[PDB]
């Protein structure tokens, strides 16, 4: 959708870096034919392994998505632990208030 | 039989499905977009180029008043100067001392080389997408051209395919388009009769050979300083040349979705942006009865070294003990994995190998051989090659890009949190009931 088109006159011997996504990118160099390239999901991790490898692999692919998933699961376990602790504390003080 | 589906707009990358009537054997449906074009309707506003400034031969009247009338010539600018004394090679040019008058004319026309170097201004309307489709049904192949508009049938009497409306309207051209020598620019040219000096469209005409040329170049005639017979004048620069100096890059280089702009007619070919609903009325001669196709007694699927990438990375083997030798289609009942082969020949007992492309980290999908499912179940690895020269055949989707042993951890943590919630709730209810 967003064709971030760059045009530049090159002299001498240089090197140019271009970010390539899943949608692809084409480059034309001089009078040559256009060359099209596409990027694969080759993140340096492991989806089937220990959790840290999974986190780094999915973080290299989609950073913000995995950050909000990690924040969501941390919030879920925190709220669950806090609510369970509050419930058992309320039950314990309700059971011990007649004995006291 | 009428079958409705939705294909991607990407040129190449064939789309696979199977058609299953209740009493008939399934057959492969193979829809490929071999070519496409998005041609808008254009009307020509005007043509323009570098103007040629014509300075006619001066008029000199020897002590008698001169004035000039209106003219229909392009940017006709006129001025009369009194009290001149013109000289040429030979001597003085009038018999009268100092009341001599000179009338100087100036206009513009088209340069002799505007037949090649010229620009055409266009206003384009809503563009219509026309696609070239290769349809392989069973083992019959038909090539056709159809309009992506929703109601117009394809160019095939014996197939009757209808392409539904496009998912989104793209239209890479802006409302005002300038074409020069096959280069297409999204430039906002001035309207006809609204010329501006020193800018594009400073001279306009309906055609290159037209006589109704109109221009508003900033030309002005100066009083002759020395006593020769030249016409001194200053003019603004050619707005066509000024536009050529800073035209930017054409739409052949700046256009989304990676599709190439072509002229005669103006169009954008091979654009991959949306999804096309396609309805095929498959003729009943293509179908065969269920008794005609070979039957499957049992079939098993083993996936060997699945690699998820853009090409056909990953192979599976179907071991089958079918009845009677014959050709039947195969399919992968998944939107996240597509096979390479469509139809295979099966024997009494054996194994057939197939290649598939997937975007999910696991090969967890149902493969049908002769209509009999196989539920392939294995893991896939991330690719080693970072960059490949072909586009991905499968769109990436959620709940499939996340694998097991990563779904497992999330479900385990959520189930643990919910377990704490449930045990806290039931202990609270038990305490309240006491
Ligand atoms: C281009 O990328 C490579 C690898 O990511 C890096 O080593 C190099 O420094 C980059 N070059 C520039 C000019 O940023
Ligand atoms: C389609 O395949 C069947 C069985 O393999 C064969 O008999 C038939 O001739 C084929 N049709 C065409 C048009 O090739
Ligand atoms: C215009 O043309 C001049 C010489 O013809 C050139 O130096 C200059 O870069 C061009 N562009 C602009 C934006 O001035």
């Amino acid at each position: 959708l967003r064709a971030d088109a760059t045009a530049e006159w090159i002299t001498g011997t240089t090197s140019r870096n271009f970010s390539v996504g899943r949608e692809g990118l084409e480059y034309v160099w001089g009078n040559h034919e256009p060359v099209r390239v596409w990027a694969q999901e080759s993140a340096p991790g492991d989806p089937h392994g220990w959790p840290h490898e999974i986190i780094i692999h999915y973080y290299h692919r989609h950073p913000v998505y995995t950050v909000i998933v990690l924040c969501g699961v941390a919030l879920a376990i925190l709220v669950g632990t806090a609510s369970s602790a509050a419930c058992i504390s309320k039950a314990r003080r309700d059971c011990l208030t007649p004995y006291a | 039989f009428e079958h409705a589906t939705t294909v991607p707009n990407v040129p190449g990358i064939p789309y696979k499905a199977l058609v299953e009537r209740a009493g008939y054997a399934p057959l492969n449906l193979e829809i490929t977009v071999v070519s496409s074009e998005l041609t808008p309707s254009t009307n020509k506003e005007y043509v323009t180029c570098k103007f040629h400034t014509v300075i006619p031969s001066p008029q000199v009247k020897c002590c008698g008043s001169l004035e000039c009338k209106a003219s229909s010539r392009a940017d006709y600018t006129c001025r009369v100067f009194g009290g001149v004394y013109p000289f040429m090679w030979g001597g003085a040019q009038c018999f009268c001392d100092s009341e001599n008058t000179q009338l100087s004319e100036a206009y513009v026309e088209f340069a002799p080389d505007c037949t090649i170097d010229h620009a055409v201004a266009l206003k384009v309307h809503t563009a219509a997408l026309k696609v070239g489709l290769r349809i392989v049904y069973g083992n019959t192949t038909a090539h056709l051209d159809t309009f992506v508009n929703g109601v117009t049938p394809g160019s095939s009497r014996d197939l009757k395919v209808i392409a539904g409306p496009i998912s989104a309207a793209f239209s890479p051209f802006d409302h005002k388009v300038v074409i020069r020598k096959g280069f297409v620019y999204n430039y906002d040219f001035p309207e006809y009769g609204a010329m501006k000096p020193g800018a594009f469209g400073d001279i306009q005409a309906s055609s290159l050979d037209a006589t109704d040329i109109v221009a508003r170049t900033d030309i002005r005639l100066l009083k002759p300083s020395v006593k020769n017979i030249h016409v001194p004048y200053t003019q603004a620069v050619s707005g066509y040349e000024m536009w050529k100096n800073n035209s930017g890059r054409p739409l052949q280089e700046t256009a989304p979705f990676g599709c190439k702009i072509e002229v005669e007619p103006l169009r954008a070919s091979n654009c991959a942006y949306g999804h096309i609903p396609i309805s095929i009325d498959i003729p009943d001669a293509a179908f065969v009865r269920s008794s005609e196709s070979p039957t499957i007694l049992e079939v098993s699927c083993t996936v060997a070294d699945c690699i998820y990438s853009a090409d056909f990375g990953g192979s599976l083997t179907l071991q089958y003990k079918a009845d009677r030798e014959g050709h039947c289609p195969v399919h992968s009942h998944s939107t996240t994995a597509v096979l390479k082969e469509a139809t295979t020949h099966v024997t009494a007992v054996g194994s057939i190998t197939l290649h598939f492309s997937t975007s999910s980290p696991q090969a967890n999908f149902i493969v049908s051989l002769c209509g009999k499912k196989s539920t392939c179940n294995a893991e896939c690895k991330p690719p080693a090659d970072h960059i490949i020269g072909e586009p991905h055949k499968v769109d990436q989707e959620f709940q499939a890009a996340v694998s097991t042993t990563s779904w497992n951890w999330l479900l385990a943590l959520f189930g643990g949190a919910s377990s704490l919630i449930v045990v806290g709730l039931i202990v609270l209810v038990c305490s309240s009931m006491l």
